[PDB]
RNA sequence: GGCGUCUGGGGGGAACGCGGGGAAGUGAAACAUCUCAGUACCCGUAGGAAGAGAAAACAAAAUGUGAUUCCGUGAGUAGUGG
RNA sequence: UCCGGCUCUACCUGGCUGGAGGGCAGUGAGAAAAUGUUGUGGUUAGCGGAAAUGGCUUGGGAUGGCCUGCCGUAGACGGUGAGAGCCCGGUACGUGAAAACCCGACGUCUGUCUUGAUGGUGUUCCCGAGUAGCAGCGGGCCCGUGGAAUCUGCUGUGAAUCUGCCGGGACCACCCGGUAAGCCUGAAUACUUCCCAGUGACCGAUAGCGGAUUAGUACCGUGAGGGAAUGGUGAAAAGUACCCCGGGAGGGGAGUGAAAGAGUACCUGAAACCGUGCGCUUACAAUCCGUCAGAGCCCUCGACGUGUCGUGGGGUGAUGGCGUGCCU
């Protein structure tokens, strides 16, 4: 168990929370996140290439000359692969990339992922990013800043709060994602994880259960 | 486009950066703008022959407006709502250009 | 049948629908049954979708389901086949 | 609810229909044609939209490097003389409809129930006809006629109306399900000629559409039809004023340009192919055109004198030895 300092806007420490030991401390599994993490980003990768093969080249259904005599080489169309316009033989066509990974194997590696932040230290829960119902950017670069120095971090925010989403969206490196959309790709990617404290209990509660 | 025929405007960037012109004509379509005393090509003219010297265009983006007071500004827009009129307001003090 | 008068049709369109007609190369290491295939093509027709639809239905002794259509399974199984 | 006239006629009893309160529905499959009012509801044009002329250095040019600020609900993407959140178009976020069209909503309007319903008893009539069923020849169902059910076409034959009829894979009996030969029905579903906004571990001029350029154009064929090739100067045209040779083309001075090894035959400019200059070699010689030795000449790098060696490098090679292309 991981006692997590919550902190403020204003400063102030407000009260802590408990990482449990079953998400919070898995033994990372480098060969499991690995082919996590490729099966995200084949999914994310749209098939949408493709060429006309020789039958589907506009023209060419003629033979364009005899077979014997003329002396020059048998050519049983104007569009064959050979041929400058002619069909691409072995083309790409469009296809999906996406595979399916067994739900146990996808969720061991966000535990793993975020179980690595855990232990050095990379984990931190805030409150609220900025003052309520008034967007300020520059508010909440202060307070990240405050808390995080590294160039990366990633921000788990509950789909209702608005003010501190829209607040951190303009900063060069934060990402802000919803705590049911957490995903291996994104934890690694980042630095650190600001969680929000009703984002982590919910995150907590979903699978603590 | 911002900047209208006859304003005064200072040049931005370019080897004439920093001088000082008025706008002869606009080309509202190439977004570029001919100014008084900058840009001077030599152009070889044959009719009797001669080597003038007159202004290719500048590119807008490259040129500013003055302000009343005497300093570039962007400019702005007010709504008149008497007349439903969009006039042109510096940024810096806010007045009519 | 002839008049006079009112309203309609006629032709076009890339794909999708519905009802008809319907091959051969090909596989069978030949070939006629069979396959290719009710595919290609042709015909008549609409619509923004069409067709189907309110049990003369399944079911198997369970006091079960309860119009049609469309996906996933059942299943490349029960079967059928010079 | 009330009233009236009919139930041959008038009179007291049971029904039919019209006209006035009350509900109930409506552009629908359940009938149809309209008519107004409204809705910051939508579509078809748009408008606003924060922050650096920052300093120093390279430069033709800063959007490059270093150092300071500033906005950020805006650090999406393009453009501007080279990598721009603060120069421009924009983005985040807001605002905008005279008129037309589309969605709703409230009413005029339309139709229907109230002259009507609720629950009980024992019999006759009705419940879709040349249909169902059967037979001959076919189609199609997992089922190629097989023991061949259900569905269906053509030719004959041709029934019942509820203890009726049809299905429960020949058929028969029992049980079970259903009530054919009448008709409408939205949603779940397939598509994209066209229009709007986007995306790409897609192509980048022999690729991608046949078509980045006269494109189904040129051209071929009587006709159906077949069917190409051709993108890039520069930041701006500032596209070379003027003089010289020349009929011109073309070129040389001089100019623009950062560059003319960017001059409208224009980015970069390879190979085949074609020359010009220089060094070595070759006109007594049998040569898959090389290879291993190798005299001479020429160039180069060192140390030592005039030129002479060296853990040297290159180019040519007189002469000797060996030697029968590559792929199928």
């Amino acid at each position: 168990t991981l006692k997590v300092d919550v902190k403020t806007p204003a400063g102030k420490t407000d009260g802590s929370v408990e990482l449990p030991a079953e998400l919070f401390d898995v033994e990372p599994n480098i060969a499991l996140m690995h082919q996590v993490v490729t099966a995200q980003l084949a999914a994310k990768r749209q098939g949408t290439h493709s060429t006309k093969t020789r039958g589907e080249v506009s023209g060419g259904g003629k033979k364009p000359y005899r077979q014997k005599g003329t002396g020059r080489a048998r050519q049983g169309s104007t569009r064959a692969p050979q041929f400058t316009g002619g069909g691409t033989v072995h083309g790409p066509k469009p296809r999906d990339y996406s595979q399916r990974t067994p739900k146990k194997m996808i969720a061991a590696a966000l535990r793993g992922a975020l179980s690595d932040r855990a232990r050095n230290d990379r984990i931190h829960a805030v409150t609220e990013l900025v003052e309520g119902q008034t967007p300020s950017t520059k508010s909440a670069k202060t307070f990240l800043g405050t808390l995080t120095e590294n160039k990366k971090v990633l921000v788990v925010i509950g789909r209702t709060d608005e003010v501190g989403a829209k607040s951190v969206r303009n900063l060069p490196g934060v990402h802000v994602i919803s705590p049911d959309q957490l995903n291996t790709y994104d934890v690694l990617n980042a630095d650190d994880v600001v969680f929000s404290v009703e984002a982590l209990n919910a995150y907590i509660s979903a699978n603590s259960k | 486009m911002k900047v209208h025929k006859g304003d005064t405007v200072l040049v931005i960037s370019g080897k004439d950066k920093g001088a000082k012109g008025k706008v002869l004509v606009a080309y509202p379509d190439r977004n570029k703008v001919l100014v008084e005393g900058v840009n001077r090509i030599k152009k070889h003219t044959a009719v009797s022959g001669g080597i003038v010297t007159q202004e290719a265009p500048i590119h807008v983006s490259n040129v500013m407006v003055v302000d009343s007071d005497g300093k570039p500004t962007r400019v702005g827009y007010r709504i008149d709502d008497e007349t439903g009129k969009k006039v042109r307001i510096a940024k810096t003090n806010g007045k009519d250009i």
